[PDB]
């Protein structure tokens, strides 16, 4: 019948644990490096694409960066297919909050809601988890700039600087050594590009393999300018830092 | 250091023993005495020229026997019978006469290469208190292993049977391995050591014969201590499944019950078992009276590690820089094999330098390599 | 899906509850001690990792009502579910019965909550254990309860859960007195800090303390405060 | 370093060298047995030697031809032989071994049959004096045994007066630690019949059909033996139930399982072979090695009662020095329903606490500690509920 | 073996027209003591004498086996 | 070659043996031959896919 | 552990025994329970439980196993108490329902039997009613009560779905050592205080700690006073008067 074939993937191990979560985390270290560095003036999200071909179009590609709302964007690392669902659910929650309070969502609320959604899959239903990790860059007036990371378990932690995906530990040591408590967005851009230059699996780090976006307090009096850069602007700031 | 004089003194006792021994053999071993000459003469008169190794299948009590030679033909042999009619038994190697085959004599002993694995030539250069620390759960292994060999007198005041058996269990690296090898240096009785992955074989039928053997040899020498290291290895190791499998494992366990206690009434075989899969064993194995006091080991506590770490750094070069107390702070209920791998890897840092000083920096650095092992087969970071 | 994630074991147990208990043993350690007029929950936070934002990240002690705190050990992800259910029940009580909850009733509710995911099909238990503490309203008796993923609830004079709770428990037998709590709040706090320094070790930045006084006063002491308390204990 | 190390290096290596040299020069010795109560043997030892009278090529009868014989030697080589003048013709039987002249093959002295068994002479066992009173209690289950096995050896008169067929077989089963084998060592003391002890896992060999030889021959050797008992120990492996696998390796084992059936019933009865099977488990056994006519009465061996533990513990503490005024009743109550093998170990662990306090005696205090010690480990362990259902 | 492995051997043997030796493992096989090893040594000796040569052993399945007992 | 050891390649084979024929009764004897002919380098190659 | 079983893949599956295996398992989880002794006389029913401390830090006068169903029915739980948590709620509801429908006291037997109906709902979805359990309960009750039609009753409720009326019954780990004594010491001429001290007697012998009012608790059901839980002071008095009559032998 059907109990015959049931695998029971939401039970504990003798460890008290969940293999499926571990396996999802394992598969995300097969996915690209995504980095978030928080400056005192903004947040830099820098993601390295997984695929690159001189036949690939990378000009409509936003495979890793997504706007959840025009204050909060994410860097995505893991299974893209699962991530897409969560992205549109997230947007729907954002608009719901905006709907019923007529005031923009804090970063807190959204990160947690998504964490709960992930938690539901591991808790019951016999389903496999959604194998995604998110770095959230957001601005709210209550805590200002906020940087968050959440994992397939449905747990979140705030950070000052963080890396997810491939070579988590390496990039983390780098960021330790090269972090300042307050930085500029330019200093932050420089540090981000450098860290991806020392962790990239191809000898060279190129604009056509970089996705790069910021949220900046350039815009004044409590406005933030999101920017999803063009690869041709990424090119120029890649020559600024002297990588190319 | 400063032991030069005593080593010269020992050496000096050795010079004198080598000397007098040698001269005694040489020419004043005088075989001009008739109780030497006449005994060998008429002993060689019936004794061969070719001595025709045979194998004694069984004896008959009419001064005869049937031998089967490895060359082929059997023979119904006589026996000269100055060799003590009843001193030879099935499995003996006998000397047959190059003419009419008579049992000229009997070889006392013969051995296998499969019992070479069992038996040992070693004399450990570690004695106890290189197991310094965990020094009250080691009174359960030197009051039921060491002591009744040393004093049966104490167990005579109380009378009744003396202790028999232990099972050691706990976390890996908490000293189980060295505990067994440390009581064997004290007791100085036949120490057999057999791995449990050789008790598991890819051939059946010879499994049971191996297991039956260990204790038959062990009883044969009057004192023996049999270390079965890793009886956790009998359910997790297995080759093919058509000559291994359930069947192989079940039989060997069955054999061990008869051997360990059973009905053999064999010699003294004090048993030591190391294991951390104690629930893959029978209830007639972990039955009392084959385990008498069983020892549980858990990870040391903070002040116990101080005992462990000072044992390990006495062999090393030291400075005033070195501080043991803060290496202890970082670790939290870990094994003493982890502590022991920090001190081994600390000199690997000194090897890397090619600088023979060991410093607080070398111990702290290898501490980080040791903690890298624990939590980087982990990929949570913080408990999800 | 209605298939069991809970199979009865011939041992007299259910495997998953055992596995849950193990999960709760791997979790960070919490201590609870109640004075005569206060409750003190001390918790270990792993701030060993660097460049961690701690301002925006919730402490491991969650206020569930204006006078009822919950601390936890075990699966961090899972706990948030219990926390939402409990806040909800807290409001329900006021709605239909009027007068904030009592510690016991809320404790009982949480007990049933974790119990239900055992007995139901399609669900596995939670591997989370909670310390619920607080005051009843119109009252000034500190009430300290412990719930465990077995779905069994307990009152305690003092209790500890999490990693290496046994060491601190032995300490508590010997430094806390069933007859007499330390009467001043500060002394209670410092008793628990002295307890925490057994296992937590490695500076005074991993220690977090929340203190609750009746009349709905929940306050969490920042790191500076703790630094002073710890150093006093250190000198003595 | 220190100003001795440069020469400690050399002095120490000299120790290692000289021990090897002393041993090497001293030489060794390996005995080639003799006897001191013998110093002359060759006055007529040479008649056994040198002037042959003769040692003999051992053979085997393959064909009696009625009025010569065909033997095939062990050198495989077939010859035709007859009768000397120390032979009797009535004394040649099929499959019997004989001695023939190493030169001109002729039978001189016939010899016992069957040289293929040689590992059944090491399962013949003298009776250990574990004594017949050694067994616990005066309970009644061992008195059933004394009706089946023991008494018809002493007195087949009363069974001749009854005229019944005397029961021969019996099953020993029940939990371990009850002294399953300990009452069979007692009964080995009393009956003074041959005890031939078998291990079920000792019946399995590398190649299949090799253990078929073993079992068959073991039985017939016991038929020749008169007033014997075969104690089937631990035959849970070979002895188990029969079933099919279609690709298994259990089949090759089940061959010798069958070999056990075909000898018990036979085509001839067991002539004074009393048969014991000792099984840990009734949960799996053959239904034709557990048929009730060849295992006749089967006795369940039980856990001691609240009286039975008091009896066992009195056998055990009467053997120990304790200082008088104690209760053997009290200790049984404190224990749950349990084994006496625990009771054998309450004394000995209480004695290790006796030496710890450095008593020559044992008192009530140390008994209490011991009772706690064993119970707590029992809970930590299997078979506090294991019986693998059935009754 | 239905693939024509040997067919190919015959084909180019007929083409090159060099010396060829037809042996098999049932032509090396033991029948009395010390027979088998001797058979091995001979065939190479002949090959070298009239070198160059091809030595063909049709099957070595029996002769070689990944596993062995070697307890008998 | 530089350590001056006997390079003993082990590969899971038993054709090398014709006198014991299994490695569960040749671990000690393997070690012991390298002791006779010391020093040695015992290249136990465990591929960890065999079978 | 891993006792040989052919079936643990179903929760309603046979079993060459001819009975359910899971039910069997359930009855082996009452042997770890803390001992509950219950003496039924014709003058009241006495329920004694060992509260079971595990730490001196544990407050054991705020935990108890005596659980009131209603004024005229009391109940003691032994085994796994997280399951009893649910069952006792259900029973309280049932009693209140009866008094709503009939303005009448519920029979002790009818109540016991209702909770047995509750016990047997384990399954994946079978007979006419929906299974909302998946594994059977592992907790047994001693339901004591008094009704005006059969007097005092003491019932043993099983996780099987079966109920036996007892005149005295002990459950828990020390249940066999207690029941041996029940068979001998009980009779129908007891009085309330004699039965009370009898409970403390047999509770002594299954005591794994020590007898005092801090790990031991009494409760009664009497006709004209209802269900009353004895406070700790009174319990202490009785324990000391046991010690008086223990030193009179
Ligand atoms: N409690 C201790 N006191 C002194 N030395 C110790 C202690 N524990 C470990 N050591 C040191 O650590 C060593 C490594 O231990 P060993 O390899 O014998 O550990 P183990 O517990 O037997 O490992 P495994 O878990 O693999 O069976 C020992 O050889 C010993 O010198
Ligand atoms: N009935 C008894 N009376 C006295 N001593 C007993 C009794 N039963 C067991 N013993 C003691 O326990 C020891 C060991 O028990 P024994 O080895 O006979 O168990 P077993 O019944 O053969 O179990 P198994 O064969 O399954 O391992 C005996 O040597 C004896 O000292
Ligand atoms: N390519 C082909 N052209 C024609 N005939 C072929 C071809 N391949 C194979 N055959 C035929 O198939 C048969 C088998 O080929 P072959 O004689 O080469 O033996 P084989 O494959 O090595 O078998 P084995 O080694 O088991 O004896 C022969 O009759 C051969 O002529
Ligand atoms: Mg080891
Ligand atoms: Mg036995
Ligand atoms: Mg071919």
């Amino acid at each position: 019948g059907s109990r015959r074939y049931d695998s029971r993937t939401t039970i504990f191990s003798p460890e008290g644990r969940l293999y499926q979560v571990e396996y999802a985390l394992e598969s995300i270290s097969h996915a690209g490096t995504a980095i978030g560095i928080m400056a005192s003036d903004g947040i830099v999200l820098a993601a390295e694409r997984k695929v690159t071909s001189t036949l690939l179009e990378q000009d409509t590609s936003t495979e890793k960066l997504y706007k959840l709302n025009d204050k909060i964007a994410v860097a995505v690392a893991g299974l893209t297919a699962d991530a897409e669902i969560l992205i549109n659910t997230a947007r729907i929650h954002a608009q719901n909050y905006l709907k019923t309070y007529n005031e923009d969502i804090p970063v807190e609320i959204l990160v947690r809601r998504l964490s709960d959604i992930k938690q539901g899959y591991t808790q019951h239903g016999g389903l496999r988890p959604f194998g995604v990790s998110f770095i959230y860059a957001g601005y709210d007036d209550r805590y200002g700039y906020q940087l968050y990371t959440s994992n397939p378990s449905g747990n979140y932690t705030g950070w000052k600087a963080i890396s997810v995906g491939a070579n988590t530990s390496a990039a983390q040591t780098l960021l330790q050594m090269d972090y300042k408590d307050d930085m500029k967005v330019d200093d932050a851009i420089e540090l981000a590009l450098k860290t991806l230059s020392k962790t990239t699996d191809s000898s060279a780090l190129t604009y056509d393999r970089l996705e790069f976006a910021t949220i900046r307090k350039g815009a004044n009096d409590g406005e933030v300018y999101q920017k999803i850069f063009k690869p041709q602007e990424i090119k120029d700031i890649l020559v600024k830092t002297g990588i190319t | 250091r400063c032991k030069l004089k005593l080593l010269r003194m020992e050496r000096i006792k050795d010079h004198l023993l080598l000397e007098e021994e040698f001269v005694s053999n040489s020419e004043i071993l005088k075989p001009f005495e008739k109780k030497q000459e006449e005994e060998k003469k008429q002993l060689e008169e019936i004794r061969g020229n070719p001595l025709s190794i045979g194998t004694l299948e069984e004896i008959i009590d009419d001064d005869h026997a049937i031998v089967t030679s490895p060359t082929m033909p059997d023979y119904y042999v006589s026996i000269l019978s100055f060799v003590d009619k009843e001193l030879l038994e099935p499995g003996c190697s006998v000397l047959l006469h190059h003419k009419t085959m008579s049992i000229v004599g009997v070889l006392q002993d013969d051995a296998d290469p499969m019992v070479s694995v069992m038996k040992m030539d070693k004399s450990p250069t570690e004695s106890y208190s290189d197991i310094g620390g965990l020094e009250s759960q080691i009174q359960e292994i030197k009051e039921s292993v060491e002591l009744p060999l040393t004093h049966p007198e104490l167990y005579e005041e109380m009378g009744i049977k003396p202790p028999k058996g232990v099972i050691l269990y706990g976390a890996p690296g908490t000293g189980k391995t060295l505990l067994a090898k440390a009581v064997a240096n004290q007791t100085s009785a036949t120490f057999l050591r057999i791995v449990g992955s050789e008790l598991i074989q890819k051939y059946l039928g010879d499994g049971p014969r191996l297991c039956r053997q260990i204790f038959k040899v062990a009883g044969e020498n009057a004192p023996s201590i049999v270390f079965i290291d890793e009886i956790d290895a009998i359910g997790t190791k297995r080759y093919d499944s058509n000559s291994g499998g359930e069947r192989e494992i079940q039989r060997t366990m069955l054999e061990l019950l008869n051997q360990l206690d059973g009905f053999d009434d064999r010699g003294d075989v004090k048993v030591i078992m190391a294991t951390n899969k104690i629930e893959t064993l029978d209830p007639a194995l972990i039955r009392p009276g084959r385990i008498d006091r069983k020892i549980l080991f858990e990870n040391p506590d903070l002040s116990t590690k101080k005992k462990i770490l000072g044992i390990h750094t006495s062999k090393m070069n030291l400075s005033e820089d070195v501080n043991l107390e803060t290496l202890v702070t970082t670790k939290d209920d870990l094994s003493g094999a982890d502590i022991q791998a920090m001190c081994t890897e600390a000199g690997l840092l000194a090897l890397r330098e090619r600088r023979m000083q060991v410093t607080a920096e070398d111990f702290k650095q290898a501490k980080e390599r040791v903690m890298k092992n624990k939590v980087e087969e982990n990929l949570e970071g913080l408990y999800l | 899906y209605d298939r069991a994630l809970s199979i009865f074991s011939p041992d007299g147990h259910i495997f998953q509850v055992e596995y849950a208990l193990e999960a709760v043993k791997r979790g960070t350690c919490a201590v609870g001690v109640k004075g005569k007029n206060c409750v003190v929950l001390g918790c270990e936070r792993r701030s060993t990792l660097k460049l961690q934002d701690t301002r925006i990240t919730p402490s491991k002690v969650s206020k569930i009502d204006s006078h009822v705190v919950l601390s936890f050990s075990g699966l961090n992800a899972d706990s948030r579910i219990l926390i939402e259910k409990a806040r909800v029940e807290a409001q329900s009580h006021r709605l239909t019965l009027e007068d904030p909850v009592t510690v016991e009733y809320l404790t009982r509710y949480v007990a049933g909550v974790q119990q239900r995911y055992t007995q139901s099909g399609g669900v596995r238990p939670f591997g989370v254990s909670t310390l619920i503490a607080g005051f009843d309203p119109r009252d000034d008796e500190p009430k300290l309860y412990q719930t465990e993923p077995s779905g069994i609830y307990s009152s305690w004079s003092a209790q500890t859960i999490g990693r290496n709770s046994k060491t601190v428990r032995e300490f508590l037998e010997k430094n806390y007195d069933r007859k007499e709590p330390p009467a001043t709040v500060e002394e209670c706090v410092k008793l628990t800090v002295r307890s925490l320094l057994e296992v937590v070790q490695t500076g005074a930045k991993n220690i977090e303390i929340t203190v609750v006084k009746p009349d709905s006063d929940i306050v969490a002491l920042s790191s500076e405060e703790i630094n002073q308390y710890v150093t006093q204990i250190e000198q003595e | 370093a220190a100003p001795y190390a440069a020469k400690l290096k050399q002095t120490e290596n000299d120790l290692k060298d000289i021990e090897a040299r002393i041993k090497e020069k001293a030489g060794v010795k390996e005995s080639d047995t003799g006897l001191a109560p013998s110093h002359l043997w060759d006055i007529m030892g040479d008649r056994q030697r040198l002037g042959e009278e003769h040692p003999l090529q051992v053979a085997r009868c393959t064909k009696i031809i009625k009025g010569k014989y065909v033997i095939n030697l062990k050198q495989i080589a077939k010859f035709v032989v007859g009768l000397g003048e120390r032979v009797r013709p009535k004394d040649i039987e099929e499959g019997m071994r004989v001695g023939v002249d190493r030169s001109k093959y002729n039978i001189e002295l016939p010899l016992p049959p069957r040289i293929d068994p040689s590992v059944t002479m090491m399962t013949v066992e003298e009776k250990p004096d574990v004594t017949y009173s050694d067994v616990g209690g005066c309970k009644d289950q061992i008195e059933k045994l004394r009706e089946v096995v023991e008494l018809p050896l002493l007195s087949p008169e009363r069974f001749a007066t009854l005229g019944i067929d005397p029961p021969k077989g019996i099953l020993l089963y029940g939990p371990p630690g009850t002294g399953k084998t300990l009452c069979a060592r007692a009964v080995a003391n009393r009956t003074d019949a041959t005890f031939i002890r078998v291990i079920g896992s000792e019946l399995v060999q590398k190649y299949v059909g090799e253990g078929a030889r073993m079992v068959r021959e073991l039985f017939e050797m016991a038929r020749t033996k008169k007033a014997c008992i075969i104690f089937f120990d631990e035959i849970d492996a070979v002895g188990g139930a029969r079933f099919d696998d279609g690709a298994g390796g259990d089949n090759e084992v089940q061959r010798t399982m069958l070999e056990l059936i075909t000898q018990l019933d036979g085509f001839d009865p067991r002539g004074n072979i009393k048969v014991m099977f000792a099984t840990n488990r009734p949960n799996t056994l053959d239904p034709a090695l557990l048929r009730p006519g060849r295992i006749d009465r089967k006795v369940e061996f039980s856990l001691p009662d609240l009286e039975g533990r008091a009896n066992i513990f009195r056998i055990h503490s009467k053997s120990m020095s304790v200082e008088r005024g104690i209760r053997w009743e009290l200790i049984s109550r404190l224990c749950p329903n349990s084994t006496g093998a625990e009771l054998r170990s309450v004394c000995t662990e209480a004695g290790m606490f006796a030496i710890r306090a450095r008593r020559k005696v044992a008192t009530e205090k140390d008994f209490l500690k011991a009772v706690d010690k064993v119970i707590s480990g029992y809970k930590k362990f299997s078979s506090t509920s294991r019986y693998m259902q059935y009754n | 073996p239905g693939t024509g492995k040997t067919m190919l051997v015959k084909a180019v043997a007929n083409s090159t027209k060099a010396a060829f030796i037809r042996v098999n493992g049932s032509e090396f096989v033991h029948k009395y003591l010390g027979e088998g090893p001797r058979m091995v040594r001979d065939v190479f000796r002949l090959a070298r004498e009239n070198a160059p040569s091809i030595i063909f052993i049709d099957e070595v399945d029996s002769i070689a086996t990944k596993r062995f007992d070697a307890q008998t | 070659h530089h350590t001056d050891c006997k390079f003993i390649r082990v590969s899971g084979a038993e054709l090398v043996q014709k006198y014991i024929g299994e490695g569960s009764r040749m671990v000690r004897e393997l070690f012991v031959m390298a002791r006779e002919h010391a020093p040695s380098i015992i290249f136990m190659d465990e591929i960890d896919s065999i079978g | 552990f891993l006792t040989r079983s052919e079936y643990d893949r179903g929760v309603s599956t046979f079993s060459p025994e001819g009975r359910l295996f899971q039910v069997e398992y359930s009855l082996e989880a009452i042997k770890l329970g803390s001992t509950a002794i219950g003496i039924a006389t014709k003058e009241g029913v006495v329920l004694g439980v060992e509260k079971r401390a595990t730490s001196p830090l544990l407050e054991s006068d705020s935990i108890e196993k005596i659980v009131e169903i209603d004024r005229h029915i009391g109940c003691a739980m032994s085994g796994l108490t997280a399951d009893a948590r649910s069952m006792i709620e259900h029973a309280r509801t049932a009693a209140v329902t009866h008094n709503l429908y009939y303005d009448e006291d519920i029979n002790v037997e009818s109540l016991t039997q209702s909770v047995c109906d509750l016990a047997l709902r384990f399954g994946e979805g079978a007979s006419g009613e929906e299974r909302l359990m998946s594994r059977p309960f592992g907790v047994a009750l001693l339901i004591a009560g008094h009704d005006a039609d059969d007097g005092y009753q003491l019932f043993h409720a099983e996780p099987s779905g079966t109920f036996y009326r007892y005149n005295a019954k002990a459950i828990g780990s020390g249940s066999e050592g207690a029941q041996a004594e029940l068979l001998n010491e009980w009779h129908s001429s007891l009085t309330l205080k004699e039965a009370e001290l009898l409970v403390l007697k047999i509770l002594k012998q299954v005591m794994e700690e020590k007898l005092d009012e801090n790990n031991a608790q009494l409760s009664c059901i009497t006709k004209q006073d209802g269900f009353k839980i004895y406070d700790n002071e009174k319990t202490a008095e009785l324990i000391k008067e046991l010690k008086e009559k223990e030193a009179a032998e």
